[PDB]
């Protein structure tokens, strides 16, 4: 065919079936060619096995980059609190690491470690060494911030985000180039840890999703076979997904269940073993190179009692409802960042929010404390060996008070941040802040908890789950199941979901209550709004993504989205013959449609197929540069086989997809879904009479919807 | 490396005592209660109590890792500021792409800085 | 409409198009009826409700019946020893357990348990007990198997077999009435247990699955909104597989893999969460009965070394041939038993497999061990506290030979046995024997490992993984990988299976091992053949069962499929107007098929419409009741609204599926398979030229 | 361990086992 034939535009969706079908026919020229040389057999083979070799790669990347980020990320989170003169390429953890002088109250404490205070004043302790110390956090906090922004700004403004919402759009059949290329990847490589060591309240761990995306891409365009057709490099993002969850969380069976839940619109069965075995082998290399086997282990003595579903449940709800509010306050903020004039000013507005948050964070323990320590630390069960401020009051009777307070005010503090934090322009995921807002939740229910069983054991619950002076209740586990419901909250996924929290727990004794807090948080979402975080930005971007939860009236009907209507006119048609090349010219020129029937004649109106835009010039110019005296006088004949007519019947889908127009839109909904239809062509009596697009579908539901 | 590797014995308040973290480089076998600590402050029928009190670990670490992470990190972003302010003020086939993608940036930045509304 | 209609016929499958129209429609009706009367909101909340009650009373019914099955099963292997006289009522571990005269030489040894020479010989050892044991043995053997094979001729038929593809057709839109009936259930649940009980090459895991779908069927009924809808109950049936998997192998994650992978071809996204809801409740269930959390649990205090994935990696190579094999031969042995006469004697040929069993077994200890037991031993690492054969040899030297003996002489029996123990008439389950064998094969390779670097230490390879004297070889992770990798073999299957055996072992370390013996075993499977046994069989039954890897041929159109072709008659239409009720029952009974098509005139062949043989008979009928006067001669109009013509619109499909004749063939399958259609009207130039049905495309494809 | 609960599930699969064989006997004989 002409060059250039079968591609698509930015922001243009493709036709799953003619993507198929293109695969099928390089399958019958690849397995056609074998027995002509051996040379051909070598290349029919790696084509056999590009798929493994691309999973492979993309998991090998993946498994790269998150050690790296998560290094890195470490490590400039670090420099804030100070400096370690002896290794500056060590963090806290790591300066203190062969210290002598550490003691059992401070573990981190050794001389090595200079706060910037001790750097600047020389005294360690003082309203001096606190006042710098703040100064050098905010300072330090604000550097990394307007850092990120710059760079997203100067080289790859797509880097910004989650990116998950545009992953689950483009594996859809969106287009969005750009987004999976190798400046979008190292940028938000970079500012992903630049925005993590600002201490924002944001995560890497969802965007690790869209950076293995940018490396399955850039690994599908060294094989031919996912290079040429969209949905083959679909299916191998759709495993790169899987592996970036995996890396994010360790959880390669999580991962290719998020993989198959949330982001693969088409998930064939071979991409279900592909997917596992990219998540296995980015797992794998982050586990060669980030340690240095569970990132959250926990060890809860006391399993989990039937009563404790109870307190399990409210932090379901609590899951849910937070949730909720966050899909109906972020969007609605969101929604003004596009409207009033404060988001025009992307960089202030990230300087903005770091000041605030630093300003906000330093001055108590467990905000100024990393998201993701913090989430570990809330995880950690009490014990004698441990030092942890949470479990003073458990070691003074057995302040409950002033760390059940501390908690609350992080808890607000990092409710209300979130919602600012999540749409600003540089990497920010979901993931980290809702486990960490969940985990405080359940911490201070977990405490409550505890102190009503021990104050009261007289109660007959309480006495016969747990025996007269036991520590049955067990913080670290309700601070888990907290997590798992505001993260099910607010992202509405269920199975995922858990086995992703299992596996970062590395216990699955806790898999029933984490499954019914996430069923609660779910189902009380639902009750205040059935669409997700992810599916609200989807819905707020105005992308054309589809989806099985949208349905049409039951008098909505073919006829009714037709495009020609009735004050629209006539639509475009192509007659087959007698036609000029300049007649085709002018035609693409005026109208934006994707593509133009092509008819027998233009009175029959006898549909002979479609002829897309995009092919129909590339055919026209490739025929006008190969063959002389084509100045748009010549006919073009769309007919099977002096004036040298050209043939675009080679561009011509001879079988094109059609309804009927009494049929229900319903149906034409769940055919474009089943099949991923870019066009349909409603037809009356055997003759064309409209075409119904995607666009056309996702605008009356945005209609109805509005 | 002794400085890669360590083990550390952290023992929880015994009776009179305070809990106490003691470290020290040695080898796993090494690595045990009796050696870390030298002497103990809990009398010697109660050292085995205290030592089964007591918890120890031996722990090991890749240096190098951490550091060439470090390094290449602190490298790419050094040089992607590098071209930012060459960018910024010195601006002002392979050529043949980076101008292309400059064009492709500034698309790219108009959709998502300036309007925020990309719809196509 | 006329009651009965949109119903559908034995062994027809459904059109899920029309089955989600009806769900949309009842779901409407009762979203309008709601705010009618507070009762219609109370039965609104119990249908919104129906989903998750039925997958929870499938799963605790799953639950329920795989604990009785297995407890009952345990003491019916125990019986063929011996009995416990102190406890007619426990099995050999259980009535040992209290006693205080077991030695470490024999951890079940007790004088309260008897063997059958205790009770009948007198004497516990000597050559008159051991030829009464064997008796006896082969005895309980025949008896067992004899009741399973008589209980599953007589009641249901159905119940015979592990059931996955009956379940797979099941799910891909076909209809087997009575397979998920009571009866089926309680036959399958009793001759399961009898089965297990008489040592034959079979498991229950698999078969645990069909159990959960009869159960989920059950509960289906409960409910209207599923009970109506035929997609709807096949979403029940996938939660009731996944909730079987759970009990199966006590892995709820690995259930809804499987549910997802094997037996669901449509899987709703709600449905994901509803199988693992009903997973782990099937799950809690079990391990609040049977227990008396990981039923393979295994310690390997040693991690896996990266030089043991090349045995592992040779493990799958065997998996995976030996699956093949076993779908090169059970097949064929299956379909002897279709086409010679000893498949018209199924109880004779269970009793003379018992009866080969039982005597080729007792001999050797693994075989007469049951087959879970011998997995679960081979598992278990070697220790000292351990006083298995198999780590004897360890004992010794740190007899190898002579274990290794006896552990090639059981894979070959149980080689050999499951070959001719599936496809007979007594419920039998691949998932056991294909652990079994591979576990052997795994086992047998690590000892050889283990000797090897044991006696050779001087090896780079061995002295850098392993200190030297050391036993870094475990031969349990050997063995579970072979068994992992003959599973995937027999069955091809990928993700499932490894998160059934990490769930079942509670290994996640080992996850890396199992992945690539899997994909190794699954790859030469592939090598000789894309079809697992499930698949293999579905097609030896002839079963409509269409699947993704079938695709025609590209010179295909969708003329070629069309039903009139040249030789046939023209296909059967039905005019819209002027059309009699006779004439049309004359029509119903000259011609199977599925569906006429329905045109507003003969000589324009314009389809109006399609309309189902089965409602067209069903509508006739029930309007000559309701209506006086209809003999047949009154007219009937399809078209929208003395004579009183009947209304036969309303079972009319207003918008029946069409391709044109141009459209290859490979599309069509494409839109068959995504949208699950029954037929679709090639029409050419607007008129309607002929009909393609999911049978065409299946016979066609069985052709080429 | 729970006695009890291999005891309900042991008799009562017997009771079903006889409770079928006795209806397939009476089926064999008694229907003719
Ligand atoms: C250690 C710390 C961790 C760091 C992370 C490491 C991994 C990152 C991968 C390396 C990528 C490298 C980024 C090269 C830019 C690129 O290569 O950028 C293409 C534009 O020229 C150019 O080289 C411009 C290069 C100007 C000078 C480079 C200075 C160097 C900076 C300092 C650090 C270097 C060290 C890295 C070592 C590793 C345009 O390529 P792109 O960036 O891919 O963007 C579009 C997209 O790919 C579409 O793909 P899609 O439709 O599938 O989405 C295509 O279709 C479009 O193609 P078109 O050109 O025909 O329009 C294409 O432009
Ligand atoms: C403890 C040990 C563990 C054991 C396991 C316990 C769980 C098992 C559940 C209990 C079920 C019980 C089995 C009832 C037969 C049934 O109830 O059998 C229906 C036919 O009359 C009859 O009762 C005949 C009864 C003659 C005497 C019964 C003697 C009693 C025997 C002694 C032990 C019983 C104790 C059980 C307690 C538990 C026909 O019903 P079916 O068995 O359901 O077969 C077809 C299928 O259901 C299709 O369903 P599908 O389309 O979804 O595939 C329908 O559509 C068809 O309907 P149609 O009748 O209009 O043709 C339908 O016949
Ligand atoms: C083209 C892309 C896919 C290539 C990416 C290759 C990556 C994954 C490679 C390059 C260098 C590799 C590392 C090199 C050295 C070691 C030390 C060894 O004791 C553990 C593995 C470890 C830590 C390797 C892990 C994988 C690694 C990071
Ligand atoms: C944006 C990110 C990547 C930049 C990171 C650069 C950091 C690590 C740099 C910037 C300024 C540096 C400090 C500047 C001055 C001194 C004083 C000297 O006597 C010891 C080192 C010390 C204390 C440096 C340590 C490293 C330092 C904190
Ligand atoms: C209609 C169907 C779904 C009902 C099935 C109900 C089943 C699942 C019920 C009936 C009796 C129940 C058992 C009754 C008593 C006990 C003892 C308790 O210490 C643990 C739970 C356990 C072991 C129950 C498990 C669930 C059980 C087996
Ligand atoms: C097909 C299955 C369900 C039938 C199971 C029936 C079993 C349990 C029955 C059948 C024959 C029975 C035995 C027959 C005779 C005796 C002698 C008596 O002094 C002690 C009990 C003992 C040893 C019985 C134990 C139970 C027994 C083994
Ligand atoms: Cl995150
Ligand atoms: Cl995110
Ligand atoms: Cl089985
Ligand atoms: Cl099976």
């Amino acid at each position: 065919p002409i060059p250039g034939v079968g591609t698509y535009d930015d922001f243009h969706t493709i036709d799953w079936v003619r993507e198929k079908c293109k695969d099928r026919e390089r399958h019958r020229r690849i397995n056609s060619k074998k027995k002509e040389s051996a040379w051909e057999m070598t290349k029919s083979l790696y084509d056999a096995w590009s798929g493994w070799l691309v999973v492979t790669l993309t998991g090998l990347a993946s498994g790269a980059l998150a050690g790296l980020i998560d290094i890195a990320a470490d490590w400039m989170t670090d420099l804030k609190e100070g400096i370690c003169l002896s290794a500056l390429w060590y963090n806290h953890e790591q300066c203190c690491w062969g210290s002598n002088e550490t003691t059992f109250e401070e573990r981190d404490k050794c001389p090595q470690w200079k706060t910037w205070a001790e750097l600047i004043i020389g005294q360690a302790e003082g309203p001096g060494s606190y006042i710098m110390n703040y100064i050098m956090y905010i300072f330090w906090a604000l550097s990394f911030a307007f850092l990120a922004v710059s760079l997203v700004k100067v080289f790859a403004p797509y880097a910004c985000g989650s990116g998950i919402p545009e992953i689950k759009t483009i594996l859809s059949g969106f287009i969005i180039r750009g987004y999976l290329g190798k400046w979008t990847l190292m940028i938000k490589t970079i500012t992903l840890v630049l925005a993590v060591a600002s201490g924002l309240s944001l995560g890497k761990e969802g965007p690790l999703v869209h950076v293995a995306c940018c490396c399955g891409n850039i690994f599908s365009y060294l094989f031919p076979k996912y290079s040429t057709n969209e949905a083959k490099k679909r299916e191998v993002l759709s495993a790169a997904s899987a592996a970036g969850v995996s890396v994010a969380f360790g959880a390669p069976i999580g991962g290719v269940l998020f993989s198959l839940e949330e982001v693969s619109y088409y998930f064939p069965l071979k991409t279900l073993w592909r997917s596992f075995f990219a998540a296995l082998v980015a797992a794998f290399v982050l586990r060669s190179i980030n340690p240095f086997l569970v990132l959250f282990y926990v060890e809860y003595h006391t399993p989990w009692y039937l009563f404790e579903l109870f307190p399990f449940i409210l932090l379901g709800v609590f899951g849910g409802l937070w949730g909720a509010f966050f899909i109906r306050a972020n969007i609605a903020w969101c929604r003004r960042r596009k409207s009033t004039k404060f988001g025009k000013y992307p960089v202030l507005e990230v300087i903005i929010v770091a000041a605030i948050t630093a300003v906000i964070a330093f001055p108590n323990p467990y905000t100024r404390l990393n998201t993701s320590e913090l989430i570990k630390e809330l995880f950690t069960d009490c014990g004698p060996l441990e030092s942890s401020s949470l479990c003073d009051y458990r070691n003074d009777m057995n302040g409950v008070y002033s760390a059940i307070w501390q908690l609350c005010l992080a808890l607000i503090f990092k409710i209300i941040m979130t919602v600012f934090t999540f749409g600003i322009k540089v990497p920010s995921g979901l993931f980290i802040p809702s486990m960490a807002i969940g985990a405080i939740a359940g911490r201070i229910v977990g405490i409550a908890v505890e102190q009503l069983a021990y104050y009261h054991h007289d109660w007959f619950i309480f006495k016969e789950w747990c025996e007269v002076g036991a520590d049955c209740i067990t913080p670290g586990l309700y601070a888990m199941v907290g997590a798992a419901a505001c993260l099910g909250g607010v992202t509405r996924m269920t199975v995922s979901l858990v086995v992703i929290v299992f596996e970062l727990t590395g216990g699955l004794e806790y898999i029933v209550p984490l499954m019914a807090a996430v069923m609660t948080s779910k189902w009380v979402g639902d009750a205040f709004g059935r669409e997700g975080i992810y599916e609200a930005h989807i819905r707020l971007n105005g992308y054309p993504f589809l989806d099985a939860k949208e349905e049409f009236t039951h008098t909505t009907l073919a006829a009714d989205v037709m495009r020609p209507r009735r004050n629209d006119p006539p639509l475009a048609v192509l007659t087959q013959d007698n036609m000029t090349v300049d007649d085709i010219e002018n035609m693409i020129n005026e109208t934006s449609y994707n593509g133009f029937p092509v008819i027998m004649s233009k009175e029959s109106q006898r549909l002979v197929g479609f002829a897309l835009r995009r092919d129909l010039t590339i055919a026209i110019e490739s025929a006008r540069k190969k063959q002389e005296g084509i100045v748009g006088s010549s006919r073009v004949c769309f007919a099977q086989h002096s004036p040298r007519p050209l043939k675009l019947r080679s561009i011509l889908d001879m079988s094109p997809f059609t309804v009927t127009d009494h049929t229900p839109m319903e149906i034409v909904v769940d055919i474009f879904r089943k099949l991923g239809l870019r066009q349909c062509l409603v037809t009356h009596n055997g003759r064309l009479l409209g075409i119904i697009t995607k666009k056309d579908i996702l605008r009356h539901m945005a209609q109805t919807a509005n | 490396s002794s400085e890669d590797i360590r083990c550390k014995c952290i023992c929880p308040p015994y009776r009179n005592i305070s809990g106490h973290i003691y470290n020290q480089n040695v080898s796993q076998k090494d690595c045990n209660c009796l050696h870390v600590v030298e002497p103990m402050p809990v009398p010697g029928h109660d050292v085995e109590a205290y030592c089964l009190l007591c918890e120890c670990r031996y722990e090991e670490r890749s240096t190098t890792t951490i550091k060439v992470i470090i390094v290449i990190y602190l490298s790419v972003v050094g040089a992607l500021l590098l071209y930012m302010a060459f960018l910024m003020l010195v601006d002002p086939r392979v050529e043949g792409a980076q101008q292309r993608w400059k064009l492709q940036v500034q698309e790219q930045r108009k959709t998502v800085f300036d309007r925020h509304k990309m719809l196509s």
